[PDB]
């Protein structure tokens, strides 16, 4: 959930769009 | 309201998307600070997995203009001039600063960026190669001498940090760490020592007071500076400096930069220059009334869009009573010229010998500014019929001013003339008519002021003590 | 009510000298040539009390001389009652005020005012 | 409350996406407000995820109990 989103935030800072898509898939989950 | 307007913006994005926004950002890239602030805001936990990070660090250097060479994944070095540091010229790598290490280990790349900026500014010296290495060596000698002088005061008297800052040789001194240069704390105002009764301990904040930084800066003229520690032999009380020549005529002088320019009066320039010939402002610039400059420094400490438009009529609200203070700039001094002064940001001193004298004059000028500064306020006191006990400040001699008020019990004007002869020893005399009611005892007012803070405050104590009797 | 309170209100809200003149008229229906009420005395007391003279109340007194509100005799007596003399700035201000009306000193009134001008000189 | 849970999660997802767009536009205190208001929302959604964890324990057994009784009764 948000811990995965926190990992997504680290990827977005590092780069990103793929991570946001992963967050949308997490919302489907 | 605007949270529903943020939901409206999200609806607009859905009609448009996050992927589209990422593509737009990429197009802008093809064509720093905020991120780190909001990053601590997020930080319930910190980034553990960190695949690249090297790529962002290369980008930080690119924006800085620095050059990055990396040996292995662990060590990357940013190199320019002698400013070379590695996160794992003419000197060894000095220290594994906890400050820099803590920021990098935690998610604060923005703080690391600020630290590099400080290092670059310190080495923005015009001199290059051999000339720069010697000039840095001179700064190192000055730092060692200043540090020793501070140590001598602590050995002679085991003073607490507050005593050292208010009345000590040099001042509380923090040795240079990374980009930050040595900071000597000239003065800690009583009102600001108290926050919302702070006890300093050895944990004194870098900005919790007035601070001045010691640094080497290039000058058009040529000067002789110590290139080796000059306190080879120290007299046990105070210090003794071995005479020059070692030294070399580098085209620069040591500086005492102040982060916010301090308004200083013409008389101080003469008193200070007596000790040091080095021209402080060399090319005579502008010189207007001092009280206006004191108001600007006090008002601009907290910035607001609307200019106060005080007309030198500042209004002050206090727990008991309401007061209005007219600063009375343009009142003629005995010479016939109104107190006139110009903001000073940089003071240049060749050796530290004249530094104890220069600082003592500055402490007196800073103290006078603080007492008169405490009054300056952003008050919209309009149509105030009740209370409103108004008092005013006419400059009558450089280093002296008079606050004039109606007698609290009787009717004649009564004036307290305060002279900032010392930083902690302003001497005040009440002038009262031959037939009048004993307004106050000069010692009681002093006790209240020292225990609390400021001068808008001193007038309250004078009124309250008179009323209680 | 008192002249000290009116001058002090004139200092509190910054009044220019002509607005001070109008509001000084309004505060006092009987003018009494302003010398029965001792305008020069009150203005000199509250101008020369905060060491260096405040230019507001000196501007009030210089207007009250240049415009003929206050006779020269009351001004010369109120100048005579100052002394102290340790402050050169207040003394220079008094000599500029004397530099205004001296070399002219022309009473146009009763002969008792002229005798008062004689004693004031 | 399932519809309300879905809507609450949907509000978090759409607003987070718009905040990412705002960050791209930015590169001050409006983004600071956006961050601290998002803090409260996703921390309450992390408490709803803690409730989803207990829904995968107690509420899951309760649902299994109703299903088992149906077949047993038949």
């Amino acid at each position: 959930f948000l811990p995965l989103v926190h990992n997504i935030i680290k990827c977005m800072d590092k780069d990103q769009d793929l991570n946001a898509l992963k967050s949308k898939f997490q919302e489907m989950r | 309201l605007s949270k529903m307007s943020s939901l409206l913006e999200r609806l607009h994005a859905k009609f448009n998307p996050w992927s589209e926004t990422i593509k737009l950002v990429r197009q802008v890239m093809e064509k720093q600070h905020l991120v780190s602030c909001l990053e601590t805001l997020q930080k319930a936990l910190k980034v553990t997995s960190l695949p690249a990070m090297t790529d962002r660090l290369e980008s930080i250097a690119r924006q800085n203009g620095l050059g990055s060479h990396l040996s292995a994944s662990g060590t990357e070095c940013y190199i320019t001039s002698d400013m070379f540091y590695v996160e794992v010229h003419h000197g060894e790598n000095p220290v594994s600063c906890p400050e820099l290490v803590q920021q990098l280990r935690e998610k604060n790349f923005d703080e690391f960026s600020k630290h590099l900026k400080g290092l670059v500014n310190l080495y923005n010296l015009p001199g290059d190669n051999k000339l720069k290495t010697k000039m840095y060596l001179a700064l190192q000698s000055l730092e060692q001498d200043l540090s020793k002088m501070a140590i001598m005061y602590w050995k002679a008297t085991n003073a607490g940090p507050l005593d050292k800052i208010l009345h000590g040789s040099v001042g509380y001194l923090t040795p240079r760490s990374g980009g930050h240069l040595m900071n000597l704390k000239y003065y800690v105002s009583p009102s600001d020592l108290l926050d919302d009764i702070i006890l300093h301990e050895n944990n004194v904040s870098r900005s919790l007071g007035m601070n001045a930084s010691v640094t080497i800066e290039g000058t058009s003229a040529v000067y002789k500076l110590p290139i080796a520690p000059l306190i080879m032999g120290s007299h046990p009380v105070d210090n003794k400096w071995t005479p020059s020549f070692n030294s070399v005529d580098l085209p620069a002088c040591f500086f005492l930069k102040f982060p916010q320019p301090i308004p200083v009066s013409r008389a101080f320039v003469q008193k200070l220059q007596n000790c040091t010939g080095i021209p402080l402002f060399e090319t005579q610039p502008t010189y207007a009334p001092l009280y206006e400059l004191i108001t600007q420094f006090e008002l601009s400490k907290d910035p607001d869009p609307i200019p106060l438009n005080h007309n030198m009529r500042f209004y002050a609200a206090l727990p008991g009573q309401q007061h209005c203070y007219f600063l009375n700039k343009d009142a003629p001094l005995p010479d016939g010229r109104s107190l006139q002064g110009t903001l000073v940001s940089k003071i240049t001193f060749q050796h530290p010998g004249r530094v104890p004298l220069i600082l003592n004059l500055i402490r007196h000028q800073v103290a006078y500014n603080t007492l008169i500064g405490s009054c300056v306020k952003r008050t919209i006191l309009k149509e105030d019929s009740p209370g409103l006990l108004q008092f005013e400040v006419c400059p009558l001699s450089e280093s002296r001013f008079s606050v004039s008020f109606q007698h609290p019990v009787n009717d004649s004007l009564v004036c307290v003339v305060m002279d900032v002869q010392d930083s902690t020893h302003v001497s005040c005399k009440l002038y009262k008519g031959l037939s009048d009611a004993l307004i106050c005892t000069d010692d009681f007012i002093a006790k209240v002021v020292q225990r609390c803070m400021s001068i808008p405050v001193t007038m309250r104590a004078i009124r309250r003590k008179a009323e209680t009797i | 009510v008192n002249l000290k309170q009116a001058i002090l209100q004139a200092w509190k809200e910054r009044w220019s000298d002509y607005q001070w003149a109008i509001n000084m008229k309004k505060f006092f229906p009987k003018g009494a040539t302003w010398d029965i009420l001792n305008l020069a005395d009150a203005l000199l007391e509250q101008a020369m009390i905060g060491p260096s003279p405040n230019p507001l109340i000196l501007s009030y007194l210089k207007y009250a001389i240049s415009s003929q509100m206050v006779s020269y005799s009351s001004v010369l007596t109120a100048i005579s009652k100052f002394d102290d003399f340790s402050r050169d700035l207040c003394v220079q201000a008094l000599l500029d005020i004397m530099d205004m009306f001296c070399d002219r000193l022309s009473c146009h009134g009763k002969a008792e005012e002229c005798i008062g001008l004689c004693r004031a000189l | 409350t399932r519809e309300r849970l879905l809507s609450a999660l949907e509000d978090l997802e759409v607003l987070s996406r718009e905040l990412i767009e705002m960050l791209a536009i930015s590169r001050e205190n409006q983004v600071l407000e956006l961050l601290i208001h998002r803090d409260g929302e996703f921390q309450e959604l992390m408490k709803l995820a803690l409730n989803q964890g207990k829904i995968h324990h107690e509420m899951q057994v309760l649902e299994k109990e109703v299903e088992k009784r149906d077949s047993d009764i038949q």
